[PDB]
């Protein structure tokens, strides 16, 4: 119900629309990260370098296990029992998600037993789907096991040690939420390759960005065979219906020799009959719509709604206190600007057009072929379109001004009762 | 910790032979065994090697001529030769290769050898 | 590519003296060596099978130590019938190599 | 003097308590960074690399000296003279520390003279480090006898270039951790003979946020002097810290809530909030540099003391304030906007319009459901079996419109 | 007209002045990055590594080329207004885009000259253009000489290592681009890249501002792998008759309670305009401030009257936390709230009490040594220091205002009922 | 870069198979060529990158290998196939040959 | 695709000689040429090499005495020798070095050489 | 593993002509090189000790230059009292190495 | 400037001998010194090396039987022998190493030697 053409009279410009995409259902997959590679039949070449790798790993794996145990439990195992202490709605969802992990403990145990002794870097079993990546196994099989025929065990061991120390350094930057992007680039690369068979196939470039922002959760550590079990919740993005999102910016408004502007949020939203603002700090912009983890709408002030729904008289205004608020804009094949602050010689530099004192902004359509604002001359566009009042709801956005006005009121009624 | 002899004898140039050294008395299925040559009145030398998995490795001078195979189930290691030449008159040894670790369980053994 | 050479090729000695036998590696073979005693008519034996460890049954007079490229094994006192040939092999690569030999006498 | 049981009727929930730790007295130790390694006896094999390293370093050390010489002195030297300028309380403490360093300068110089030539990586008499010394003495010097000085010099150059790159990241105050990363050591190892030994996992985290200061650069023998102030942590008495969360509250089919800080404090007879942004949490304490307490509004203190009727309320604007929560074995939720079901899934329990929030007890019935999901309750729960009259707004435009309305009211009344 | 002597009776302390520097004009220079090196008379030892390098580079450039064509065109006499909505900060960049397009013909000429060359840095003027080639310096002095004595395989492996490292270093901030990054790649520093410019007459503080200027991409070729960038070096002119100060406040007593006068972090004066200044985006120098744009923002009227000497118009608020200092000495003496923190004259036993009405105590050459809490000092003798109802209370929390409004509402309902 | 090849001497009958191996001290890549040098003639080229066949050479010749070990073999022998065969390495600008192997 | 050699003959020690290998039938400015020597009843050996651009490389035995030069326009290649010795009696060949790529347009060619 | 070899082993020339001698190193030895003259019945001396710098007392006839792995010493004009064995010496490694030598007419 | 030497002679094979090389004219305390051998009608060979600090490297041929030392106070060097064989009948020289830098005050010295 936004009236874009009417709003221009008071300097509010609304960008072209876009849709919104939200994720409500998640697909659960498990990612076992075995950190000790295997060398097939190398006569125990690399054993010494593996031991040092284990000592180095114990620094980052023993604290991680201890932190896991100290974590409280919202639900103790109908889903389960409530437990003692305080926990809010946002924590109950994570608690339920973790409870779902205990149901697949038996199946995960089976997969780990199967992959105990194997040489494959990536391997998946689905009865429920599991995926297991082994430290730097690809590099080993490709350039270390072959390497021990021409160089010997010494050079191969030195190369293995350098590789493993570099791998340890790359670790401790993701495990210092572990962030999905950190995991993906670490092992080999990609995100559509790890989850070969899944919905990731039907993902655009913007969709892949949203998944990389999701955080994974550690749900087990072994300390006997060095492994970390992670739970990944990939999203299913479904576009909502009858939803639009715009963008709003404002320009200077002139009242009696001064500068004002109409303060509005960064974005405006309209879903169904609900008209209100929307924050996109955690969302991702795309070419056709947004992607938001949760509904961003937040209720605006009533006057702000009446203003945005075409009723100009109810918009509020404030004082300009900086140079951030602009003074001219290209609306549609024309300009809307405050001709008092900025010059408005349109057709020829000598020619000038003055906005009358009563009016606030000047809309030029067609009317004159070329327009120059300050020193630059522009030509209008005819393929486009365009067309050619009291606010009295002023406000102040600084607490000191409010306090002084309040003190004035306090003093005024005392004068009244006296 | 015992190794046997077999096949030591005289053959005509261009013949073919099958030397088998049989082992018993340790865990044979977790070690790499290799052959070693000693020309009479000359320094020692290497012939070939076989790992647990039958990958196989050979000395250049005998490449493409000899074959090495091992029987893990029966604890036996066999060698066959073809296109024999005059230079290959020596004493042949079947040996065990040390692991690349310092564990005290490793011993090291040396076959008695055939005088072919 | 790895090569081994040892000096002295020939030695003179007498019972009770001390003898030092070197073995220089062309490249880095590491702590992967072994010293064999070869006597005419007998199959070679193993003396020090990792450059440090003494094989069971070997006499204590054989002391061996070293690392990197240079290695060494030294005898404290001789036995008249222990003047045999001695070898320094390398098992760094699946493909072994030997030295020349040393007639201790 | 918090009354947890009563507050639950309004939506405010308070987590279990925790203590506080503060640092009042520091221990000062001195760190000297000698950036030029010493090669014992190598026929000057590496002099060419060191001069290149020195020329590269002069691009980082020269600007540091010029900045230090341009720093104004708060007090010029019991304890000194005031000096001319402007300096507040927070600067005077740094000035006093600097004056103490100035007094110690004499012995610092004596120690420097003692250690001028020596190969030790870390000494103690205070503690001094020397660039890449362990690496040198471990491989570079021994390898000169095998690879020659060409390869040895090449690796020395690679190592020094890497070390210079590592620097210009710490000095581009300086975080203590950066320095502990440069030299592969823990904080405990550097100051072994100190009080750092009696620290837990959460205490070392606090010692890593303090900032070190530079007090001398020599420019003839390349060195830097640093001053470190290790804290002494003493737990206060009769001081508790809490955590507060709020849920929805029904008033005639509309949602509200009670706004409170993220944390609450009570020390002696003082009731107030706590801004723990800079503090480091622990399993039983809140390690804080300064006292975090900040005075709260009178109404909020009265409300938290137990006077339920003077707590204020505001409207709910977004889906960020929950609608249900686990308290003690049972749930408290706004059942008007979230369907609540007792034993049977079909069975529905409706909070009467007058009531704001509904408190179950697990003796009311054994299994309760939310709009979806089912929970079977705790037998050993401690949970047990009203007008606010103070509405506020948190947005300035809201306030301005009410101000304008009252303004018009007086204008009308004046007649 | 800021007064620095009277305000000390109220706790406000103003620091030393400094000037202002702004960047009105810009200098445009184009910088072409040729990502594929050239090996000369090497008999094609590089190939089989440049081809792999190209496959890796293909992951970066293609997404970048696609992004350029999806960007809307604000402008198309400089041009035509186009369609859609754009504000001033958008048109200012549109002008730069048109200027880049209006000089595209000459840039094409330069690319022809460098098609076959092995120079790390090459420059021309007609609009001067500078062109750097991926790792040409390293190739020429290490890899090409290395071929003779090491062989093609050893050289190839080294070239592969170097190219992989260079690719990794790319995508580090290319996936605005920043000027520090470009300096960091093929280690250079700004002064060397643009020799024929105004960069020569720059101080240490002037370089930091330039390193914070964003550089934008204007073309990617996709056939011969190259990226064209547009740098805008600033010309800095020191504004005249403008000043900037700094402001700090200390505790002020009223009836055994603590208050303070709130003020911004900085305050500035420009001719006949008095107001505060935001300096978050600027860079502080020894004698002036370097600011992308005029930072002044209008301040409350009462605050202006307060900083102009009319000392009875300042507002005050209640101290809530221990971040407002209780003592501070300026020039040869202290000005502290002696009620809270104990002040002592020469002797520790000797004590000085501030009467109930007085807010803070100004002590000059009054005591040759003064003690604040435990520590005592020596009161410098060359100092220029010399030896009230506020009536405007303020609150900085919306809740406080809300309850006050509630009281006003109730009072007025009672008035006419 | 030293290149060595065995067998030095070889004795074979018609129709049989023969294998000749060259070994390089260091890694020489895929760069290797095989020459035929009959007495009193100009040497020819058989396989000029260790796998590729020279135009007009009979199909009986084929070679494979890489790295440090290379090998050449002929399916069926002929009366005209007796000659000295060479292995060249053109990795470095400075060329180096083997020793040679008469086939009979 | 045909290289012709010329020059060379009997000369007493210390003389100077200048041989020429003309070329025809293929591009000449895109290849590297080197000279190879073979003493009677001996193995082949390298002599020198010249790049398209006259970089110039030499062997130990003949370094500091020879001078190879070439002309692109005339499609000719030459070698100059001075201060000859008794061990430089052999047949000299003019050859083409393969490009370090797997392209399908590389052929390889050899000349008939000169007795010298 | 460093080695030094030089050719030609024997050289014959005439007074006033040019003589060129080259030493080759197995690996990169560096700028560290020295050149020696060995007349029979005399103690060896030095001519150029860093491949570039000339010791005082040596005539300007001798001149050498190079780096890395290839070095060469050349003399403009010979004189009758210049027939002796010449050497190439590396002092990069604590363990010194020579060439085998040269003889001139 | 001067590095005199003395102590040479001929002894029964397998004996022990001690040569001396006194020093003067410069600072002996900051220069490594090594010994070089010369078999009659054979190429010069390295022997050993001693550093300021008694690092005591050695050559492979003579390792394990030679004991060299130095004195920083009296400016004297010495070398000792043990279990002499017939293979070392040469002239022993006292020599000063170089500082691996481009100092303009550097120089060199070489001794007279001992016949031995």
């Amino acid at each position: 119900q936004i009236d874009i053409t009417k709003l221009q009279h008071v300097g509010v410009l609304v960008n072209s629309p876009k849709g919104m995409k939200i994720s409500q259902n998640f697909e659960t997959r498990y990612l076992i990260l075995s950190l000790i590679p295997k060398i097939e039949d190398s006569n125990s070449c690399g054993d010494q370098q593996i031991k040092q790798y284990k000592r180095l790993l114990d620094r980052l794996i023993i604290p991680l296990y201890d932190g896991l145990k100290l974590q409280k439990d919202v639900i103790v195992t109908v889903i389960g029992t409530i437990a003692l202490g305080v926990a809010t709605s946002a924590q109950i969802t994570a608690a339920v998600a973790l409870v779902e992990a205990k149901q697949a403990k038996s199946d995960i145990e089976k997969l780990k037993e199967a992959i105990r002794d194997t040489n494959k870097a990536v391997q998946s079993v689905c009865s429920n789907c599991i995926v297991a990546i082994k430290s730097v196994q690809d590099y080993v099989n490709k350039e270390i096991v072959p390497s021990i025929a021409r160089l010997g065990c010494e050079a191969a061991g030195l190369q293995l040690g350098i590789a493993l120390t570099q791998h340890y350094s790359e670790l401790t930057n993701c495990f210092g939420g572990i962030k999905l992007q950190c995991i993906a680039s670490l092992y080999r690369t990609n995100i559509t390759e790890i989850f070969t068979t899944s919905t990731v196939d039907k993902y655009d470039i913007y969709d892949l960005l949203f998944t990389e922002s999701i955080k994974v959760r550690v749900i087990d550590v072994d300390l006997n065979d060095y492994s970390i079990t992670l739970q990944v919740r990939l999203p299913l993005l479904t576009r909502l219906l009858n939803t639009q999102i715009y963008k709003v910016d404002s320009i200077s408004y002139n009242i009696q020799n001064r500068e004002w502007y109409i303060p509005l949020p960064s974005h405006i939203m309209t879903k169904g009959a609900f008209l209100g603002g929307a924050d996109v700090k955690e969302c991702i912009e795309a070419f056709s719509s947004y992607i938001c983890p949760s509904d961003p709408g937040f209720v605006l002030n009533h006057e702000m709604e009446s203003c945005l729904s075409g009723n100009i008289s109810q918009c509020p205004r404030t004082t300009v206190t900086s140079d951030i608020v602009p003074r001219y804009a290209f609306v549609n094949g024309g300009v809307v600007a405050n001709c008092i602050t900025t010059t408005c010689t349109c057709n020829g530099i000598g020619n000038r057009i003055n906005q009358p004192p009563d009016q606030g902004v000047k809309i030029i359509t067609k009317e004159c072929n070329t327009i120059g604002i300050n020193g630059m001359l522009f030509n209008t566009n005819k393929e486009g379109t365009l067309a050619f009042i009291t606010l009295n709801n002023s406000v102040a956005l600084d607490p000191i001004d409010i306090s002084i006005e309040l003190n004035k009121v306090k003093s005024d009624l005392e004068e009244s009762k006296e | 910790v015992q190794l046997l002899e077999s096949g030591g004898g005289l053959v005509r140039p261009g013949g073919s032979l099958r030397l088998s050294c049989a082992a018993s008395g340790f865990t044979f299925s977790k070690y790499v065994m290799a052959w070693v040559r000693q020309a009479p009145g000359k320094g020692l030398e290497w012939v070939s090697s076989i790992t647990s998995g039958e990958r196989t490795f050979y000395a250049d001078s005998v490449k493409g001529r000899f074959t090495v195979s091992r029987d893990n189930s029966k604890y036996t290691l066999d060698l066959e030769m073809s296109r024999l030449r005059a230079e290959d008159t020596a004493v042949y040894y079947c040996a065990k290769m040390f692991k690349w670790d310092y564990d005290t369980s490793d011993f090291g053994v040396w076959g008695q050898g055939t005088l072919v | 590519d790895f090569q081994m050479t040892q000096s002295p090729s020939t030695l003179s000695a007498s019972v009770g003296d001390r003898v030092t036998i070197t073995c220089r590696a062309s490249q880095s073979v590491g702590n992967w060596l072994t010293w064999y005693q070869h006597k005419p008519g007998k199959a070679p034996k193993i003396l020090i099978y990792k450059a440090s460890t003494l094989q069971s049954g070997v006499p204590s007079r054989f002391s061996g130590s070293g690392s990197g490229t240079e290695f060494t094994l030294t005898i404290s006192s001789l036995q008249p019938d222990d003047f045999a040939t001695y070898y320094c092999q390398q098992f760094n690569t699946y493909s072994w190599t030997f030295g020349q030999g040393t007639r201790v006498e």
